[PDB]
């Protein structure tokens, strides 16, 4: 009865994983802290945070022990989560304009740590500052504050859609000038480049498909109704799926960089023994 | 004729090497078991220079251990104040591909070299305050490889053409050639006698060279790949050579034949900076392996090991008063040791 | 602090200020070396591209980008010091003169030398096959067969997926493909992958030749930062 | 090297005027300017600073509001905005570079010099102001200091000007440390607050007025000057 | 012509090379050392130092 909870520990836990084996690759290999590594390490960050708030958050809303476990608690919680949902928009969409700038415009190639990290750091006081509503909580209020959330989602959405689409274009244009007669490693090569643009399309629609479901969630519960009048069935199983996607995205995004460089699958199997 | 020319030249190099395996009766190794160890060499970096854009590749220490020169592939000699970190002048080279730098005793001269084949040594005390290429000699057929200063005019400098010469500031022209080496002339430095200077080149062999008579001395062939690095010792009489081989060995000219061979297993790549401390027992040679080593002149151990560089340690010196190391690298980041 | 140590540190500042404003065009321009025996034709190549000196810098512009091209043609037949230098740039320009059959093995032997390097193991050749004009007359009048130096053409199958250009005879497209299929072997044995060779087909009066250059150029970029992005 | 100031005249109280010096003969752009006026038969005295890029500028309590100072790189010309001026800033001011960084010599050139008809600071102290001696004997001249110009990094920011009559100060001694071009006969030594400038052998045309000038602090302070009568 | 001019040119680097006064390497050795202990106390690194002097 209600089997739902192990697949959201096996998520939980295989995310977190994850993304404390990427942060130590990332830690212990010099090779990867470069300039581009240190957006990837923030986003590790970001998920992080999401998932062990989220994790508390589960077990709170729930019969296990009564309305809540304390109104401070609860509250610094939800701030430090929409924190880090903020935060991980962020630095997806700007890991997404680098690829972008990289694949793109390649001759524009710069880079200096910081001039990045200042921009990570603005990212993370700009999730701090629109977090901030939470640290407060009429309906117009909940109502608004809904809405410009799901403009925050539909921006970078739409912004990391378009740059996506534009990589793979360059990608799959990127395979008539690099010659193709005799070269077998070329041909590896123009694999691997439509490898990777089909994995951007991928991360595209397991961001929008992920995050798309907790954001219609919540407007359902603002927008067209405000009262609790009564439980219902299908809103266990609906919120406990649209969390579970929800943590997807958070959990998937180190595995999207494992299943793309070889080296970084090198990095994170030796992690992955020596932990053991 | 040919053949009996070649008959005397085989019998000139088995006599020398019977001469030279005769005076072979004990090895540094079994004179310098008896001393104190000198124990581990836990060497911090205290200053990093962040001014170099491409590879540093050259560097030298003047006669003050304060200033600082070396050189990058970007075409840029920057006086680095090792104390304060400043950066006293900027020298934009017109050959980006500069290989060799050397700061004059006096203090007032700078020279350079590489891929061009043509050494311009800059004036730091000009008149008019910007730095100016004071004499652009030029002659040699090959890249240059090393260049220092003898004095206030005089400038010896080594070039891929497997020749040495010695070149006249104020005149502009070579007085004298130096010849003998079969492979590209790859190091060179100088003695403190000033007298005598030793050079490597691509060949696995070492000539000591004269700077008044235009004539080596001595020659070593005890190497087993090209010589890329090295170092007059402190006093003059002896000086350790650096090879592809990752073995350093210590060649005396009094003795004539190699002392101590510093070797190990887990070193295979090869060495590209050489150089000694003040006392002499500290060996600093530098190694591809993104770190440079530190090697008992005496015991033959390793002394310590310097990981701050993250790239390939292409050129590293000791101050001449003996205070600080200084240590350049392809990562364009120098790390200053203490 | 005193105020000569505050003066210092602000001259310092500007020279810093300095070396970082030259560091936007260093790093804008890219590096491309050419190398080549004395029969290839490079120096026409050079000459063409109009878009004791032992360095000859020739820079070009092409699609508002420049391309800094280094001739080292003025220095001694070795090569295993001053090369290692030239590491880290965009591509390697090489030229073999693929008409004259009796130096295309040393050619082919260069190749591969420059090729297996150790501290080149990280960067792209750029291979123009210069002299085609000269290849096909020779390989048309029959004078002079390739079989004579290379018995593997004799059992050589013109590729299938091959695109022969029109007009082109098939000794001619034969013959060239060989050579083509003979460079890329040398440079796939022993080849990691990290770095891959451009091959090209270049004449004598061919105007697109420089924008070769600039597609090879800007796949390389492409790859290396595909690379450090951690997407590849 | 030339310094060439121009500007100089007549102005009544309460008036404006500019003074233009033209840098020639070197790096304008790598030398900061210094701007040190000389009262009528009175020592010398600092006016303003501008570094290199003009990042850096400072100004004499004396003079500070009224004066402003500016310069034109491309140009390689100095200029130095007067503003109410007071019957008490009549002067002759000279227009100095110097470059900093070690082993450096400031104030090594001084201008020409224009004149200007109008109408803590570490102060120093000479010996005497004047000293009369014959030719070929040894001269000492001294002066004290009320703060130690010793810093902790060892220098001494000591400094010594030689203003023959008719002529703008030359650079003795920037530190014991000799400045170029003069003779060897020159030699400076002193302790944390006393100094001593000596003259091995003076010459007939060593005389005129020394003048000294602290740098441990921008505010400037020349020494009273000491005459050497032949 | 250039080929016996380069070996007589070498047959006499031979020889100059060969006529060269030489001496036990125990002496050398032993010398060598009495400098390490000369200038022992003043080996840049051999020794730590406190940082007021850095």
């Amino acid at each position: 009865l209600c089997a739902i909870y192990i697949t959201y520990a096996v998520i939980i836990s295989v995310g977190i994983l994850g993304n404390a084996i990427l942060i130590k690759v990332f830690f212990k290999t010099k090779s990867m802290q470069t300039v581009p590594n240190i957006f990837i390490t923030s986003l590790a960050f970001g998920d992080l945070l999401l998932l062990l708030t989220c994790v508390p958050v589960d077990a709170t809303h729930y019969l296990a022990e009564g309305w809540l476990f304390g109104r401070i608690g609860c509250k610094v919680l939800s701030f430090i989560r929409l924190t880090s949902v903020g935060v991980s928009v962020f630095t997806l969409t700007i890991l997404s304009a680098d690829r972008y700038k990289a694949v793109v415009k390649p001759l524009e190639r710069q880079n200096a740590i910081l001039k990045t990290c200042v921009k990570a750091g603005c990212v993370w006081i700009v999730s701090m500052i629109f977090a901030l509503p939470e640290a407060i909580f009429k309906l117009l209020q909940e109502i608004h504050s809904l809405l410009c959330f799901l403009v925050f989602y539909i921006i970078p959405l739409s912004i990391i859609s378009v740059y996506y689409s534009l990589i793979a274009r360059t990608l799959y244009k990127s395979t008539l000038n690099i010659p193709t007669e005799e070269q077998s490693h070329a041909r590896k090569q123009i694999e691997s480049r439509k490898r990777i643009a089909r994995t951007v399309l991928v991360l595209v629609a397991l961001f929008a498909l992920c995050w798309l479901p907790n954001h219609l969630l919540y407007l359902y519960h603002s927008f067209t109704s405000q009262t609790y009048v009564d439980p219902s069935a299908m809103h266990f199983i609906f919120t406990i799926f649209s969390r579970v996607l929800a943590f997807s995205n958070s959990c998937v995004n180190p595995f999207a960089l494992y299943w793309l460089s070889k080296s970084f699958q090198k990095h994170f199997k030796a992690q992955l023994f020596c932990c053991k | 004729e040919l053949d009996q020319l070649r008959q005397e030249a085989e019998q000139l190099k088995n006599q020398i090497r019977d001469a030279r395996k005769a005076c072979a009766d004990a090895t540094l190794s079994q004179i310098t078991n008896n001393i104190d160890p000198v124990g581990r060499i836990q060497m911090r970096t205290r200053r990093t220079l962040r001014g170099h854009l491409a590879k540093i590749y050259a560097m030298h220490w003047g006669t003050d251990s304060r200033l600082l020169v070396s050189a990058s592939q970007d075409g840029k000699l920057i006086i680095w104040d090792s104390y304060t970190t400043n950066k006293v002048h900027a020298i934009p080279l017109r050959s980006s591909w500069v290989m060799t730098c050397a700061y004059a005793p006096s203090g007032n001269y700078v020279a350079c070299g590489g891929l061009d084949n043509i050494c311009s040594i800059y004036n730091l005390k000009t008149r008019e305050g910007n730095v100016r290429v004071s004499r652009e000699l030029a002659g040699h057929t090959g890249y240059l490889s090393c260049c220092r200063f003898l004095d206030d005019n005089q400038i010896v400098t080594s070039s891929g053409d497997t020749t040495c010469a010695l070149w006249d500031i104020e005149t502009g022209q070579q007085t004298t050639t130096f010849t003998g080496h079969t492979g590209d002339v790859m190091s060179l430095s100088l003695a403190p006698d000033t007298r005598l200077f030793v050079s490597g080149a691509c060949d696995a062999s070492a000539k000591l060279w004269d700077v008044r008579e235009g004539m080596c001395r001595q020659t070593f062939t005890g190497h087993e790949s090209d010589i890329n690095a090295i170092c007059f010792f402190p006093n003059g009489n002896a000086f350790a050579t650096g090879s592809d081989d990752a073995t350093c060995r210590l060649f005396d000219l009094r003795a004539d034949q190699e002392l101590m061979t510093y070797s190990h297993d887990n070193i295979i790549c090869g060495i590209t900076s050489v150089s000694f401390s003040k006392s002499g027992r500290l060996l600093l040679a530098g190694y591809d392996d993104f770190n440079c080593n530190v090697w008992d002149a005496l015991k033959a151990d390793r002394a310590g090991v310097l990981a701050g560089h993250d790239n390939r340690v292409s050129c590293l010196g000791v101050t001449d008063d003996g205070m600080a190391v200084a240590t350049g690298s392809w990562d364009s980041f120098l790390k200053i040791w203490n | 602090l005193s105020a000569e140590d505050k003066a210092a540190v602000e001259r310092s500042k500007m020279i810093e200020k300095q070396l970082q404003k030259d560091k936007q065009v260093y790093r804008r321009t890219l590096r491309l070396l050419l190398l080549g025996a004395d029969n290839s034709g490079k120096s026409t190549i050079v000459k063409q591209m109009r878009i004791t000196s032992g360095i000859f810098e020739t820079k070009f512009q092409v699609d508002k980008v420049n391309f800094h091209m280094f001739d080292v043609g003025a220095q001694r037949d070795e090569r295993r010091k001053w090369i290692q230098c030239f590491n880290d740039v965009t591509a390697i320009i090489f030229v073999v003169d693929s008409s004259d059959y009796n130096r295309l093995q040393e050619a082919l032997n260069d190749f591969k030398s420059i090729w297996n390097n150790r501290w080149l193991r990280t960067i792209s050749v750029i291979l123009f096959l210069n002299k085609q004009d000269l290849l096909a007359e020779k390989v048309l009048a029959g004078k002079s067969k390739i079989e004579d130096y290379f018995p593997e053409f004799a059992r050589y199958t013109t590729p299938e997926d091959a695109t022969p250009e029109p007009g082109e005879d098939p000794r001619v497209t034969r013959a060239k493909y060989f050579i083509r299929k003979e460079f890329v072997d040398i440079s796939t044995a022993s080849g990691d992958g990290r770095h891959i060779c451009y091959p090209h087909f270049t004449c004598s009066v061919d105007t697109e030749n420089a924008r070769r250059i600039f597609n090879d150029c800007k796949d390389i970029i492409l790859q290396m930062n595909l690379r450090e992005y951690n997407l590849v | 090297v030339q310094l060439v100031e121009s500007g100089g005249g007549l102005v009544q109280p309460g008036g404006s005027r500019k003074l233009s010096c033209s840098a020639s003969g070197f790096a304008f752009s790598s030398f900061g300017m210094h701007w040190v006026r000389q009262a009528p038969e009175k020592g010398l005295e600092w006016v303003a600073y501008i570094s290199s890029g003009s990042g850096t500028i400072y100004y004499a309590d004396t003079v500070k509001g009224r004066f402003t100072i500016s310069r034109d790189d491309p140009k390689n010309t100095l200029f130095l905005q007067m503003t109410s001026l007071r019957s008490e800033d009549t002067a002759m001011y000279y227009c100095v570079r110097s470059i900093y960084y070690y082993g450096s010599s400031p104030f090594d050139f001084w201008g020409q010099g224009t004149t200007l008809t109008v109408s803590a600071d570490i102060v120093m102290t000479q010996a005497t102001s004047s000293v009369p001696v014959t030719p070929g004997e040894s001269v000492s001249i001294s002066c004290r200091s009320s703060k130690s110009l010793l810093h902790s990094n060892g220098n001494t920011y000591l400094y010594w000007f030689l203003q023959r009559p008719g002529q703008s100060p030359q650079l003795l001694i920037y530190r014991s440390n000799l400045a170029s071009g003069v003779p060897d006969r020159f030699s400076g030594s002193g302790s944390g607050t006393a100094f001593t400038l000596t003259i091995s052998r003076l010459e007939a045309e060593d005389v005129g007025v020394y003048y000294c000038m602290q740098h441990l602090e921008y505010p400037l302070t020349f020494g009273a000057g000491t005459k050497l009568e032949l | 012509t250039a080929s016996i001019a380069q070996a007589r040119k070498l047959v006499e680097q031979l020889k100059m090379e060969a006529n060269i006064d030489r001496i036990k390497v125990s002496k050398a050795a032993a010398d060598l050392m009495a400098y390490c202990e000369a200038h022992a106390k003043e080996d840049p690194l051999l020794t730590p130092v406190p940082a007021s002097e850095n």
